[PDB]
């Protein structure tokens, strides 16, 4: 189970190391809104991000078979693309997902359209919340 | 602890809420000189052309511009007018129509978010800086109107007024004068009393009057400036509340103390530098028209009664 | 024995309630009511009547002040609502259940839906930006027909009991349901209140008719 | 002689049930329903329809009035649902066994999967802080097609043996199976309730078969 | 599942691509966010209807408010030539000609999502 | 077979004895909590912290493989997230899993990817409960 993200095959076990050094990327060298001021993601925009994921995970636990159908593809590409529209809606969002590289792992996961990339999808944006609120 | 009353709303000048539905220049409006506008209902008269000349009144109704609004009921054989909704009087002094809230059934009515959102306004007079987290307003329960009739209801048309009444191009059926509108608002009263409410809103109604008002009336009054004229101080009783119709910038901010002369200014730079040209103060404020001859009432502005139970 | 309290909640606002797992789209309604997932029937959580009951009750049962956990209640809530602390655990003897819609054939012959979008914004009072949003309620008109079932476990307190659940229900009349209820939305009212038995005939059941029915 | 009692198990409300032992994301569904580990569609254990079943009984047959131990209940339901008491000991004439969910073709053609998501929360009544929860509940509508085993070992008692069985099931339709009973969720309705025998042919089936079949 | 060569799973792509395709190649001023919103806001009441609704075939109020969409659509083309450039541009009417040609509700349900990633990413640059 | 808690490695024979003083460094001297007063973690948390673990406990001593599968080490790296987002709700959990250094315990288990070691980590989080119970609990 393997998951390239941008030059990094993550794997179904270095998600969370992985999420920890994206969320301590952001911390330590924080967005700057070219306003000048004092700025960081919120919890309500990212915790919105992962019930977007979770909308889908809670649906793909029902099932066995390693073969994800289309409608769950959809979903998934539905969730691209409401994370496109959120990222365009603010600079924030959109310096948050092209630095912990949430477009590379949906592309991934959307090109291998298997349950376990998808799982270990789920865990890496679960676990870039729990080290989100850790930090 | 737990005070219901009963809030009764009697507009005295128009007032208009929300909708959500932008009704084109063509779409379900018929007016002329008898003075209504039909709203033909939705779904029932494309279904009616689905059985006669389908492709053809599709391309008649895109290419029959610049005229649909008799045009082609007069002209085509569709002289017939039995898709009517509900029958509403005009103001004439030309399109895009907007729409007053309706629930499922289509009767008007205020829902009790935008009274309570005035009543916000009203009571943040005092303590602006009224914090994200408050505390009064988890125990003020203001709940929904009655549906109101479909004959308290009449198309205005909207004018603003600097130094002539200049005529705007959109149309909003608001509500007619003198109707009354039944509420119902409570609260415990270790926060908020009436008496509290009585006094926030004759704070706001007087701090919008004084020092922005009537002192951009006393200014640029002409022959099209002066029911109307003051309508503050004859009765403080039967106070006002303003339901947003389009009232305006000052209506909806409301950092009123103690700035005199640096809150005209600070407005008058905040909209106009972002938005539009920028002229001296003060801006202008907003009537409505209606002949024959137009009255020029203010948007808005209403009456309250407060009886327990 | 148990008892069958049989009732109409009949909406006279919105109310908004629940949320769901289904997406929404960009420009839409965001938080949509909670369904029933087969019938797609909008529906009234056992779970919200509940506890906004318990609140209801607990609140005027305590004379006004509620500052406790559901475990610090008066026992004459906590053996109907139940209880859960460590040593003195109440069974509840009432059980709620997952209140439907029931006159979806009344509102398709009034030619109408059973829901509707309400449009909503904020306004900021700096800028005078504005945030749009809009929310999925019931129509009002909309009846919602349930069946409490009510332990006879104790013949001594079931008058007071039917009371209290009396009180519980005419506290539900002055006070919304759930969602955003406090700006207008979620106002309900009571319709046909009734009890009857599950299996048998208790002696006393006249009078607790002459409780609901008042 | 052995006889086979058979029937439905239909959901009216959502009866969340039992415990996994699986692992849960963060912003998602804890206390998953239990699933039949290798098709991993959700399941009614025996043990939670046995344990419920025999209260309901334990509690009805004595006069209302339960708090013993379940080896101090009645002969009767020590004759069905077992005992272990240390001298006079009881074989369990009812066998249960874990109750698979059986109509998913019919909940497939209206395209909704087998379980939802139930969003809930607490409010703080000190400090009016929220605190949701989401679990997993079965849908209503979704039958469970059930057979339970009763060994016959003296004519002379099976028809009483039934008839208290009945009454168990009726006592066990109102009420809930398993889960968040009070708040909505659990209620169930037995139907299409018979008995066959195993192998051979019982003298009295029919007076049997009228009762479950009443 | 056809909705015009607009496959359930690439209607992102689809869009993402019809737009890339539209801010190169320009037209002289460009497009406001009003006018596609005004479209998403036409889209959405109808999707709102049949988002609730249980059988698979549409009923003809659905299709209806489609046609009425499809007469609107062509009156702020007919109007505006930046708005018939998106509409000829990013394949908008043949989609809803797809959708009065299956009258399904996937395919809606599809077209609706085409026409909300269409203005995700017009949000998105 | 070792596990390095903070600096001092734990082996077979004497994990217990640092459950039970890591518990008395905990108790003796409990969490203030920034409002005055002072808090120690609840049973339903730590025994939920004790289910995190045996849900993988209970696939592991069922193997005889001294290599851990890589599906087993998945869920360890997933404890390891879960317990980090559970430290970062509340700090009384992040003052237990800093004292009773959870999470370099199963960072030492996660390197060293052996069979050996998660049962070592396993039997220290479980004495860890057993004196919790014990010393200083209501019970």
């Amino acid at each position: 189970t393997e998951l390239k993200i941008g030059n990094e095959k993550v794997n179904s076990t270095n998600f969370g190391d992985f999420a920890e050094k994206a969320i301590r990327g952001i911390n330590h060298k924080p967005f700057v809104n070219s306003k000048g001021g004092e700025q960081k993601i919120t919890t309500s925009k990212i915790r919105g991000i992962l019930e977007l994921v979770n909308k889908v995970y809670n649906r793909v636990i029902n099932t066995n078979d390693v073969e994800l159908s289309e409608n769950i593809l959809a979903d998934i590409a539905y969730i691209k693309v409401k994370i496109a529209y959120e990222s365009g809606r603010e600079p924030v969002v959109k310096d948050f997902i092209q630095r912990t590289a949430f477009t590379a792992a949906i592309t991934d996961v959307m090109n291998q359209r298997t349950r376990e990339s998808f799982l270990l999808f789920a865990r890496y944006v679960e676990s870039l919340i729990a080290y989100f609120k850790f930090y | 602890m737990k005070k219901t009353y009963r809030v009764t709303l009697t507009a005295l000048g128009p007032i208009f809420i929300g909708g959500g539905e932008k009704l084109k220049k063509y779409e379900y409006i018929f007016d002329k000189q008898k003075k209504v506008a039909h709203m033909i209902d939705h779904t029932k008269f494309t279904k009616y052309l689905l059985e006669k000349n389908l492709l053809d009144d599709f391309t008649s109704r895109v290419n029959s511009h610049f005229d649909l609004y008799d045009y082609l009921v007069n002209k085509k054989g569709i002289v017939f007018m039995p898709l009517v909704k509900y029958s509403v009087p005009v103001a004439q002094f030309m399109n895009d129509l907007n729409t007053f809230v309706k629930d499922a059934f289509g009767r008007p009515y205020i829902p009790g978010s935008s009274l309570k959102g005035a009543l916000r306004t009203a009571i943040l007079n005092d303590l602006k800086e009224d914090t994200k987290e408050n505390e009064v307003f988890a125990h003020l329960q203001v709940s929904d109107s009655e549906t109101i009739d479909l004959e308290n209801l009449k198309v205005y048309q909207k004018v603003d007024y600097s130094k002539t009444a200049k005529p705007l191009p959109l149309y909003r059926e608001c509500l007619k004068p003198n109707t009354e509108i039944t509420f119902t608002v409570s609260f415990d009263d270790e926060y908020l009393t009436l008496k509290k409410i009585q006094n926030a809103l004759h704070k706001t109604y007087q701090h919008y009057y004084i020092k922005w008002l009537k002192g951009g009336k006393v200014g640029e009054t002409l022959i099209k400036g002066v029911t109307f004229a003051l309508d503050q101080p004859s009765q403080n009783q039967g106070e006002i509340i303003y339901i947003g119709g389009g009232a305006g910038f000052v209506s909806k901010t409301l950092h009123y103390k103690s700035k005199n002369r640096d809150q005209a200014r600070n407005d008058s730079f905040d909209i106009l530098k972002q938005l539009f040209r920028t002229t001296y103060s003060k801006m202008r404020s907003v009537p409505d028209n209606v002949p024959t001859g137009k009255h020029y009432l203010e948007m808005g502005k209403a009456r309250i009664k407060l009886e327990e139970l | 024995m148990k008892l069958v309290i049989e009732g109409t909640i009949v909406l006279k606002t919105g109310m908004h309630i629940g949320g769901s797992s289904d997406f929404s789209a960009i420009g839409a309604v965001a938080s949509p009511v909670v369904r029933d997932t087969l019938t797609r029937l909008p529906l009234i959580p056992g779970s919200s009547l509940k506890g906004k009951m318990r609140y209801l009750l607990a609140k005027e049962l305590n004379n006004g002040i509620l500052l406790n956990e559901p475990n610090n209640d008066q026992d004459e809530i906590l053996r109907l609502f139940g209880s859960s602390e460590k040593d003195k655990i109440r069974r509840a003897r009432l059980k709620f259940n997952d209140i439907k819609l029931s006159n979806l054939a009344e509102l398709e012959t009034f030619n109408v839906s059973s829901t509707e979008v309400k449009f909503e914004n904020t306004i900021n009072r700096k800028t005078a930006v504005a945030n749009p949003r809009q929310i999925e309620r019931v129509i009002a008109g909309s009846k919602f027909d349930f069946e409490i079932f009510y332990n006879l476990d104790d013949i001594k307190e079931v008058e007071k009991d039917f009371e209290n659940i009396k009180q519980g229900f005419d506290l539900l009349e002055f006070d919304y349901l759930g969602g955003h209820g406090t700006r207008g939305s979620g106002r309900i009212a009571f319709e046909n209140l009734s009890v009857i038995t599950a299996v048998g005939n208790f002696e006393k059941i006249n009078t607790l008719n002459e409780i609901l029915g008042a």
